[PDB]
């Protein structure tokens, strides 16, 4: 339920079971949990 | 067949404080380091607390109505309070959901059931069988099932500390049930113990339905029997809360808005 | 084909996605009646 323009890398999370996503500072998504069980941070500054 | 018990003691309504309890999970997303603000029915703060004691003479298992759901809570040594009666008119004609148990498993159903007056688990002391679950009694015109996961679940009378604390919330939402579960080892008495516990998200139902009146269901020890147990009642309130989330992604602590100037000062 | 129907009597609205099977034979002030009583009706409608 998400698209975008990023970079990616794993998390390093507490991650929840019913759980899918990150907002960091406010509503930005920051860290995704993949479909197939993956855990990875989206620090979508490309750069700029 | 309203297979109804008499010795059913009418209590004082026992009054307690709500004082920290019916946090949850208001989004599925994790943050870090936040206050969080949000606006939703909330128990408040401190509040009222209609506990049930029901005890060896006094039985508690009246009918109450909805009410904007509930905070609910219930001390019980392996698992008295399974069940609940979520009706509409509390006849054959009630659009009813009832939260029941084979004891194993979790069974819900919702349909236009005949709603017995008491219909009681024969729940015997050592052992602990529904034998007398004889609540699904008429189908017509009916609805909806849904069979959950099948879980260590016991039935039997015991005592000591209130082992199981049934920290649950029942919400009515746009249609749909939320309903959350917690867990935690408390020791008092008989009444609530100070302290808080983070609810979690855990299951969210399809079921549209007009769910006015409810009721608790115990287990009646075959004549009725309880053991040294309590209750609570809680309604819920459209609140405003600050939550404090941490880095490992867990409620530490809450702040109510419309409870004291300092509390919504925090809020502020 | 009046053998589908609609209802059209009720103490008002509504919250989203709730819905009640229960053939009231209503009177405006709850009074449950039998039809044909004076302001006792059943709710029931055909298509046509």
């Amino acid at each position: 339920g998400l698209t975008g323009t990023g970079v990616l890398t794993p998390s390093s999370k507490r991650f929840q079971p019913f759980q899918q996503f990150g907002r960091d500072v406010s509503d930005f998504t920051d860290s995704v949990r993949d479909p197939k069980t993956s855990e990875i941070l989206d620090i979508s500054p490309c750069s700029f | 067949r309203c297979t109804t018990f008499d010795d059913v003691q009418a209590p004082n309504y026992t009054q307690h404080t709500s004082s920290m309890r019916g946090v949850y999970y208001p989004d599925e997303i994790f943050r870090s380091d936040t206050l969080y603000l949000t606006q939703d029915l909330f128990l408040p703060f401190y509040s009222n607390v209609t506990g049930f004691h029901t005890i060896n003479h006094t039985f508690g298992n009246p009918v109450i109505p909805f009410k904007d759901g509930i905070y609910f809570a219930a001390t019980e040594k392996s698992n008295v309070v399974r069940g609940w009666v979520f009706g509409s008119t509390m006849n054959n004609k009630s659009q009813s959901v009832i939260i029941i148990n084979n004891s194993t498993n979790v069974v819900i159903r919702a349909c236009n059931f005949e709603l017995c007056d008491n219909p009681f688990f024969a729940v015997s002391k050592p052992m602990g069988t529904q034998t007398h679950t004889m609540i699904f009694d008429n189908a017509f015109n009916c609805t909806f099932e849904y069979i959950s996961d099948a879980f260590s679940l016991d039935v039997s009378e015991k005592s000591g500390n209130f082992k199981h604390l049934r920290e649950f919330v029942f919400k009515n939402k746009d249609g749909f049930l939320y309903v959350y579960k917690g867990y935690q080892p408390i020791d008092v008495v008989r009444d609530l113990p100070s302290g808080f516990n983070t609810l979690k998200p855990i299951f969210k139902l399809p079921l549209g339905i007009n769910i006015t009146n409810f009721r608790a269901i115990l287990t009646a020890f075959s004549i009725w029997g309880t053991s040294a147990a309590a209750y609570f009642v809680g309604y819920l309130k459209p609140t405003t809360f600050m939550l404090k989330y941490d880095e490992n992604g867990t409620i530490t602590d809450a702040v109510d808005c419309s409870q004291n100037p300092l509390a919504e000062l925090k809020c502020s | 084909n009046y053998n589908y129907k609609y209802r059209y009597l009720r103490h008002g609205k509504l919250r989203p996605f709730e819905r009640d099977i229960s053939n009231v034979p209503f009177s405006p002030d709850g009074k449950p009646c039998t039809p044909p009583a004076l302001n006792c009706y059943w709710p029931l409608n055909d298509y046509g």
